[PDB]
């Protein structure tokens, strides 16, 4: 009742919380294992700093440098970096612990699912992109694949166009889901590309595409 | 300060220079000459941007305003007709020099990408250009009733004067200039009403400008002010019997544009007014007779593309095509000109009329078509003959598909053995016969203009096959073997009047994969390879969509400052190769769709022939085996 | 006469709105001698009406362009060339109008039946 | 005659109002935007008129060019009437299409 | 003949005349309806919905008062006069085929075409009225 | 009626 | 006199006037008209 009412109070002044306070809030939420909630505050503070969604119109146009919309992305990221901060202590506290006693899930495993539902269901896709970019930097490959959101497909598709090693995942994404044609469709269209890819790799691509 | 405020002294001097005709014409000519830029007849409007900035004046507008006021009001104080004609010609030349100096594509691209993509720096330049250029004021004046009244009064003259006048007479030149101004106005009215009026209104609302309106709000378009004149079309049609190539082409283009509009035909046919206006003293009959006498005039083999007669013929054909394609269900002036009795939602033929005696425009077209030979020796398979016959066949197809003018046309065609003449005029195609002295296997063939003639010939063959199939189906359903025997004989390769002709299987020479129209040699393209044709693309790849992209890429590379001077020629030659690549792809797509249509028409004809055939099968087994042998490689 | 009916019908509703608009103006003055928020709709209405009349002007203009561009070609052929052939055109037109009418008729019938469907579904 | 006399009462009264108008002026003696609005609304009428003139002239030139030795003939007649029919048929088609579209709304 | 004489002359003129009189009186009506909104409403407190009115007015006025839009007509007129002169010249040149034209046109098929036209007109009128009814009958259902 | 339309080469 | 009235109506049609909307429509015919019909 205290943490749920604190969350109500924070979301009201979301369009006006200072990064120093928002941090102190998330720091305390983690001490009280209130993972999923703290993530929801940072996501809410993001939207209320930029209601018109300029960080979208900024990234959608693709890296307009020297721009006033840098504020939107930078302020939104202060919250996003805190979401990343929560998700780290989430695994740390429940490190290597199993998601069940026989029959019953742990409450540790519950706070895990509660946390990753806030993340995967959000409608802020600029947050999803910054989240997928950060998952790679941590080597959490199999995490990106499991996500069923359609914001991951746009990220991987837009990155496959100029990065061979990202088009690799999009092909892995489709093949774990058994959309085999869609993978060969990319592997072939990638071997025919204008990208800097060795011939012996293009032999692998076409050999996987043929399969 | 001619030695009293300036706003008053200027108008006093203008009015003083308005009395008479000599000084007025001289001032008009001086202004017209001054409006010409020093580089000759695009930016840097030919006048200083600070013209009249000191005094509270709108710049160069007063001049055009006074010229229009004069031309509209003081045209009645000129007794000498020659002086009035000269003044009207000078005013029309001034208007044309003012209009031709307006940028259309520039303003379009500006309003499209300048503020939305480009920065806001150049926006001020385009704004100043649109605000200072007198095009807006001319367009505003064009919506006045005085101007159109003076124009239609100048164009409405007795025929005896034009007949006895000389080709260099000022009346003909003035009429030509007026028709050209009307054409330019009809072309630029949309661009004006779209990208001039709102900007000028916003500027007048923001800043302080004192201007007097001279336009009529009721006239939402230029057609509203001219739809009230019925004698205009009559005069335009009567002026076709003068022989002047330029004037005839101008009148034909004007009539075509009028027939292409919508408000004019909605006001005329909401009974009708044009059909009764052209049937007052037999104007349609004389117009049709003049058109027939004109199209029958031969052409100059040497001046193929320069023969004024061929140009007039093509203009008339385009006019008829545009008039028949627009609103085919409801009759139009084309049906009356062809020799039909245009009735409300019904047509008919009158006894002893021009169309009943087989002497009309349609019969003249049939004659000039059946008496046309395309097979030549010095060059062989000419191009302009192909274009003429293609236009004629398109007009015939438009007339046939229309159910309101289908039965009578088919009857008149089958009553004269048109299919027989067409078959006799057919010619076989082979990879040896060159097109205009150029061979087909040559790589330049796809880049040359022979592709247009080839597509036209394919479409002509397809239309002929479709007509033959339709006539065969009609004769079969009519259960009359009187004509079936002749049809089969023509298909068997014999004619009993015996004259022999190539069978249908002989014309099956257009399916050839040796040319490899699908395969295309792809150059290396070490650079610009990533530039795709996404925004280019009805398969029609626009060249400007890729031109802008490659220009932006070249600018970025130059800004990178890495061997920009040396590698510029590489990008230039890559662009010169990409443009021809796009043109070749477009031509290949056109040829492929033409071949597809021709094959579909041939298959439909063959199906209609096989199905409706009561003749024995053991004699036709030879043709069956021949068709099987011919299709075997096609399927393989 | 039947064509003359629609003429008066137009003239009827025209004088009637001009009767009211000229009446709404006097009641304002008769009120003064011894509605300002009302005429605003009227002026804005005239504006809204004219706003399309301008579009009509643009349309007709564009048509005129598109038409004269054809006139040019017609004359351009007529100069280049320099009875029985055109008689075929008339027939080719009429036989095509028959078809066009027969085409439209289907649309009309479809609409009418489509309306009676709803009419039926109403009291059914 | 009714429509013709309605243009007599509603004219005499329009003239009658001018007295109360001059009275209002007399009262006030002891705007430009509307005057701009009227001329603005009025200016396009001239454009319509001129456009009409243009169209008429175009018709004249086309008709006279196509045929000019018998303007009382039955060809231009068929042309005109047949154009009328075309226009009317177009109207029918379009409006019918509109009504057809209007039915899709009831198909909820 | 009496009915046609009445219509073709006595009534047409009064119709047209009455229509023009309406237009004139509409202008006068708006003029008065305009001055009413001037003299009485000259209390300087004229605002509120006025902004929207002058906004629309400014938009349309700006759209009209454009160089290009105004220029297009002027260009068109001359562009027409060109074809006028050209056509008149080419017409005077080919002003010989008169007998071929008059006799070529005068025929018999014309009579039949007229008949077919009348039939078309009838069919068209019927269709038009049918659609009209289809509309009028639908706007009823639109309420229920 | 057919003076020249005949197929008489 | 029917077709005559059709002409007369279609004649008065394409000739003005000041009717606040209905301007005279340009007549086509034959060639352009067939295509204009087909484009329906």
């Amino acid at each position: 009742a205290l943490l749920a009412e604190s969350l109500r109070l924070f979301e009201q002044v979301a369009g006006s919380l200072t990064p120093a306070n928002l941090t102190t809030a998330v720091e305390q939420y983690i001490s009280l294992k209130y993972y999923a909630g703290a993530i929801q505050l940072c996501l809410t503070v993001a939207q209320q700093k930029d209601r018109g969604n300029t960080a979208l119109s900024w990234v959608n146009d693709g890296k307009p440098a020297n721009d006033s919309r840098k504020k939107a992305f930078d302020e939104r990221k202060i919250c996003y970096n805190l979401i990343h901060q929560v998700l780290d202590k989430l695994e740390s506290d429940f490190a290597g612990e199993p998601e069940l006693v026989d029959g019953r899930p742990t409450l540790a495993a519950t706070k895990r699912m509660e946390a990753y539902n806030v993340v995967n269901d959000s409608s802020d896709e600029v947050f999803h992109f910054d989240l997928y970019e950060w998952y790679i930097e941590k080597g959490w490959t199999d995490r990106i694949l499991s996500i069923d959101s359609p914001h991951v497909i746009t990220y991987l598709q837009r990155l496959a166009e100029t990065d061979f090693r990202h088009a690799e995942l999009l092909c892995r994404f489709y093949t774990t889901r058994s959309r085999f044609f869609e993978a060969a469709q990319v592997q072939t269209n990638l071997a025919k590309s204008d990208l800097n890819i060795s011939l012996k790799d293009r032999i692998i691509l076409l050999s996987r595409a043929k399969g | 300060n001619p030695f009293p405020g300036p706003q008053e002294c200027m108008e006093m001097m203008f009015r003083e220079f308005g009395t008479g005709f000599e000084q007025s014409n001289a001032f008009i000519q001086l202004l017209t000459t001054l409006l010409v830029p020093p580089e000759g007849l695009n930016d840097s409007v030919p006048f200083p941007e600070w013209l009249g900035s000191s005094i509270r004046t709108l710049g160069i507008e007063p001049y055009v305003d006074f010229v229009f006021d004069v031309f509209a009001n003081r045209t009645k104080d000129i007794s000498d007709p020659s002086q009035l004609r000269i003044l009207r010609l000078s005013c029309l030349d001034f208007v044309m020099v003012c209009l031709v100096t307006f940028n259309e594509d520039l303003i379009v691209l500006g309003h499209e990408s300048n503020i939305s993509i480009d920065d806001a720096m150049a926006a001020t330049n385009l704004a100043t250009y649109v605000r200072l250029h007198p095009f807006s004021r001319v367009m505003e004046w064009l919506f006045n009733e005085k101007v159109i009244t003076s124009l239609i009064n100048t164009i409405h003259q007795d025929p005896i004067s034009l007949g006895s006048a000389s080709p260099d007479s000022p009346l003909v030149v003035s009429i030509l200039r007026a028709i050209q101004v009307m054409i330019k106005a009809l072309e630029l009215q949309e661009t004006y009403l779209h990208l001039v009026r709102p900007e000028v209104l916003r500027y007048q609302g923001e800043a302080g400008v004192r201007r007097k309106p001279v336009a009529n709000a009721a006239y939402s378009a230029f057609e509203d002010g001219i739809l009230s004149h019925l004698s205009l079309v009559v005069d335009l049609g009567k002026y076709c019997n003068l022989g002047h190539a330029e004037l005839t082409l101008a009148c034909l283009k004007l009539l075509e544009k009028i027939s292409t509009s919508s408000r004019i035909l909605s006001a005329w046919s909401p009974r009708n007014k044009a059909i009764v206006q052209l049937e007052r003293n037999g104007e349609g009959e004389t117009i049709s007779a003049s058109l027939s006498a004109s199209i029958m005039a031969t052409l100059d083999p040497a001046l193929a593309a320069s023969g004024e007669n061929y140009r007039v013929k093509l203009a008339i054909l385009d006019f008829l095509y545009a008039c028949l394609r627009a609103t085919p269900d409801q009759p139009t002036i084309a049906h009356q000109l062809l020799g039909f009795h245009c009735e409300l939602s019904k047509l008919g033929i009158e006894p002893k009329g021009p169309f009943d005696m087989q002497k009309s425009l349609f019969h003249s077209l049939l004659n000039v078509l059946i008496t046309l030979t395309v097979s030549e020796e010095e060059q062989g398979m000419r191009g302009y003959l192909v274009t003429l016959k293609y236009r004629v066949l398109r007009i015939l197809q438009l007339l046939w598909k229309s159910p309101l003018s289908a039965s009578l046309v088919m009857d008149e065609l089958r009553a004269t053995n048109f299919l027989f003449h067409m078959l006799l005029r057919e010619v076989q195609i082979q990879p040896q016969l060159p097109w205009d002295g150029q061979l087909v296997t040559g790589c330049e063939f796809l880049l040359s203009d022979a592709s247009l003639a080839y597509i036209d010939y394919l479409a002509s063959r397809a239309a002929i096959f479709e007509y033959i199939g339709k006539e065969l189906c009609s004769v079969s359903q009519n259960r009359i073997p009187s004509i079936k025997r002749q049809i089969f004989d023509a298909l068997n390769g014999q004619i009993f009047v015996p004259l022999t002709i190539p069978s249908i299987f002989d014309f099956f020479d257009f399916i050839n994969t040796d040319y490899k129209w699908e395969e295309i040699p792809s150059p290396h393209f070490t650079y610009l390879k990533d530039l795709d044709l996404g925004p280019c693309i009805g398969v029609h790849y626009d060249i400007r969509k890729a031109q802008e992209i490659l220009a932006l890429k070249r600018k970025e590379y130059e800004h990178s400052q890495l061997a920009t001077p040396e590698f510029l020629e590489t990008v230039e030659l890559e662009e010169k190769v990409l443009i021809e690549w796009l043109t070749v792809r477009n031509r290949a797509n056109l040829l492929l769709t033409a071949r597809l249509n021709l094959l579909q028409a041939w298959a439909n004809l063959l199906l209609v022939m096989i199905e409706s055939n009561d003749f024995k099968s053991t004699p036709k087994m030879a043709f069956l085996l021949q068709a099987l042998q011919a299709i075997l490689p096609t399927l393989e | 006469l039947s064509s003359d009916i629609l003429a008066i019908d137009q003239l009827r509703e025209l004088v009637k709105q001009d009767a009211d608009n000229a009446r709404l103006s006097f009641k304002a003055i008769d009120n003064l001698k011894l509605s300002n928020a009302d005429l605003i709709s009227y002026f804005s209405k005239t504006a809204d009406e004219m706003e399309e009349m301008m579009k009509k002007f643009e349309k007709t203009i564009t048509e005129i362009e598109a038409h004269l561009t054809g006139v040019e070609a017609h004359a351009m052929a007529m100069q280049n060339v320099a009875v029985d052939e055109r008689v075929y055109e008339l027939a080719a037109v009429l036989r095509e109008f028959e078809e066009s009418i027969l085409k439209v008729a289907g649309v009309v019938g479809g609409v009418k039946e489509g309306v009676t469907e709803l009419q039926l579904r109403d009291f059914m | 005659s009714n429509v013709e006399s309605q243009q007599e009462e509603l004219t005499a009264w329009l003239d009658r109002y001018e007295r109360e108008l001059d009275e209002l002026y007399a009262k006030q003696m002891g705007e430009r935007t509307y005057k701009l609005a009227e001329k603005l609304t009025d200016q396009l009428d001239e454009m319509g008129k001129d456009l009409a003139k243009m169209i008429k002239e175009i018709n004249d030139m086309s008709n006279t060019l196509s045929k000019g030795s018998k303007p009382d003939d039955p060809l231009t007649q068929i042309v005109r009437v047949l154009n009328g029919h075309l226009a009317q048929l177009q109207w029918i088609d379009t409006n019918a299409a509109a009504l057809q579209a209007k039915v899709a709304a009831a198909q909820k | 003949d009496a009915i046609l004489s009445r219509h073709d002359l006595d009534h047409t003129v009064r119709a047209f005349n009455a229509r023009r009189r309406h237009a004139e009186l509409s202008r006068r009506c708006l003029h008065l309806a305009a001055r009413v909104q001037v003299l009485r409403n000259r209390g300087y407190a004229l605002s509120g919905d006025e902004d929207e009115l002058k906004q629309k007015l400014q938009q349309i006025d700006k759209t009209l008062n454009d160089p290009a839009q105004g220029s297009r007509l002027e260009e068109l007129w001359s562009r027409l006069i060109v074809l006028r002169g050209y056509a008149e010249d080419l017409k005077d040149q080919i002003n010989q085929a008169g007998i071929t034209e008059s006799d070529g046109l005068g025929e018999e098929i014309e009579a039949k075409a007229k008949k077919i036209l009348e039939d078309y007109d009838k069919q068209l009128q019927h269709l038009k009225k049918q659609v009209e009814e289809a509309k009028k009958d639908f706007e009823e259902w639109e309420k229920q | 009626i057919l003076p020249m339309y005949k197929l008489s080469p | 006199a029917l077709f005559d009235s059709l002409l007369a109506r279609n004649k008065k049609q394409a000739e003005g006037e000041t009717a606040l909307g209905e301007l005279p429509s340009l007549q086509l015919g034959l060639a352009d008209l067939r295509q204009r019909l087909r484009k329906l």
